[PDB]
């Protein structure tokens, strides 16, 4: 029954010429798709899926429209019915309804493609041959947050994993719509939604601008507040991602002191995505230095690095952040000295310490020769045992150059930077000196880095105020290579020779 | 999670 004749009689109805006799097959083929034992028996018939296709298209009447677009998204529901409507042409003609002025039409367009985009393979190859990423994108403008949801979902799909379809987004205007959806709904499956394809733009170097350009770092920071823990998490690695893309965008006040209170967090994530977002935007940028600075930044940085212990997926951006904002800006010596007031200096000398890898140890170096510029932080990291590990670190840099993603001269040139500076201190000559250093900052005269000669003969300037430290620098041999700096073309090492050869006599 | 997109998929329509 049905398969061999209402069907088969039904299908040659469905397409006759006469528009009432479509119309009156149309409302009975969708009364038949709503019972499992009737519909099995239209998705098995693909004459039947092919005159519900072809009608939905051509077809002039609303009702008729409805009802067969309402057929499709019925036998969507389960594996052989999505089958029938892949082989029978059905994606093609449901990307052409998603510009019908019907919402019940359209509803049920990008309902059936979205179940096809889901569970239907080879659907995301036809949904992009049939140009749906332009008609999802244009739909952008549409209110009923509901469809707005499903329609964000379909470009997440499609341009997970695709850079075809992440660069039609990007040309048919998808960042605008979707940094608007952000800023003006609250739904929370929407918003949701959105940020994870607004996650998927951002992987990409050449792709970040046009979201941050948009206004998206502040739509998302509106959002690190909700309830929902997947909304703030995926708001947060799209910012992490694109923070480093947008060091030099303008307005990034309200959304640095909502990072610094993420820092307080109990979810151990979110910390960690918030340090890493605040190193990326403290980076060469005062302002996003000044605004850090006066929240409670440093306070909060620091109590950060406590808390994460040898994790250093989070003192490593903590520590970067603290270098950054310890530096080249107006209120840099107050910087210094809160780290000092707010009790980081003991963590900051004992992430020297193993089992610290070279990429937090590079990190630690540069931060402390940050707080060394600040006079009051010289006898706290001395007893601190700062000066014994700067030292023990910069020897193993010389073996392996006289790493893990680190050059070993940064290295060598961090920790003669920092003992360089340490050395302003007459206690902390003493301890350097003590240490059997002065053979090898003359070897460094030797090296062919202009930053690590100008620091190795800055440390030596300093130490050579100590009269009979000046004899054992001279009874090295560093006479031949401290002269030979002295015709140097960077001011900085000619400078710093002269001063040593100065003082040995 | 899991048959989610299922219940907004049937407000919708
Ligand atoms: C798991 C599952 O099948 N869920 C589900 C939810 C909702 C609906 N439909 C309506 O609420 C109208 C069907 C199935």
């Amino acid at each position: 029954e049905l398969a061999t004749r209402a069907i088969p009689e039904l299908t040659k109805l469905l397409n006759d010429e006469d528009q009432v006799v479509v119309n009156k097959a149309a409302v009975m083929v969708h009364q038949l798709s709503k019972k499992e034992a009737s519909r099995h028996a239209i998705m098995r018939s693909p004459q039947m899926v092919s005159a519900i296709v072809r009608t939905m298209q051509n077809t002039n009447d609303v009702e008729t429209a409805r009802c067969t677009a309402g057929t499709l998204h019925n036998l969507s529901h389960h594996r052989e019915g999505l089958l029938a409507i892949f082989k029978s042409g059905g994606i093609p003609a449901l990307v052409k309804m998603l510009g019908s002025p019907v919402d019940s039409v359209l509803f049920y367009a990008i309902t059936t493609l979205h179940n096809l985009l889901l569970h239907q393979e080879g659907a995301k190859m036809a949904v992009r041959l049939a140009g749906g990423l332009q008609k999802m994108v244009a739909l952008l403008n549409k209110t009923n947050v509901k469809f707005l949801a499903i329609t964000t979902d379909c470009l997440q799909i499609l341009a997970y994993g695709n850079q075809e379809s992440k660069l039609i987004i990007l040309a048919s205007g998808g960042p605008q719509a979707l940094v608007n959806i952000m800023r003006t709904y609250t739904y929370e499956k929407l918003l949701w939604t959105t940020s994870r394809v607004l996650k998927v733009l951002s992987v990409c170097s050449s792709n970040k601008p046009a979201i941050v350009e948009a206004g998206g770092m502040q739509a998302l920071g509106l959002h690190l507040t909700d309830p929902s823990q997947r909304l703030v998490q995926n708001c947060l690695w799209t910012l992490r991602n694109l923070s480093d893309a947008a060091t030099k965008q303008e307005g990034m006040e309200g959304l640095l002191g909502t990072l610094v209170q993420l820092l307080g967090s109990d979810d151990i994530n979110v910390v960690t995505c918030a340090a890493g977002i605040l190193s990326n935007l403290t980076c060469n940028n005062y302002k996003n230095k000044m605004m850090v600075c006066q929240v409670g930044g440093i306070e909060a940085l620091v109590r950060t690095v406590l808390r994460a212990g040898d994790r250093e997926d989070i003192t490593e951006p903590a520590i970067c952040a603290l270098r950054h904002l310890t530096s080249r800006h107006q209120e840099a010596e107050m910087a210094q000295n809160a780290v000092r007031l707010h009790y980081g200096l003991p963590v900051v000398v004992k992430l020297l310490h193993p089992p610290s890898h070279w990429p937090l140890i590079k990190a630690t170096v540069g931060l402390i020769r940050n707080l060394a510029l600040c006079p009051a932080n010289h006898a706290p990291l001395r007893e601190q045992g700062a000066i014994p590990r700067l030292v023990q670190l910069l020897v193993r840099a010389h073996q392996d150059t006289q790493v893990e993603g680190v050059r070993m001269e940064e290295i060598v040139e961090g920790c003669t930077g920092a003992l360089h500076i340490l050395a302003r201190d007459v206690h902390n000559r003493i301890v350097i000196r003590g240490l059997n250093t002065i053979p090898l900052f003359v070897q460094l005269l030797y090296s062919p880095i202009e930053n690590i000669q100008r620091v190795a003969a800055g440390v030596l300037c300093e130490l050579a105020q100590d009269k009979e430290a000046a004899e054992a620098i001279e009874a090295e041999g560093a006479t031949a290579p401290l002269t030979e700096l002295l015709h140097s073309r960077n001011e900085g090492v000619a400078t710093y020779a002269a001063a040593v050869l100065f003082r040995m006599s | 999670h899991r048959c989610e997109w299922a219940a907004l998929h049937c407000e919708l329509v």
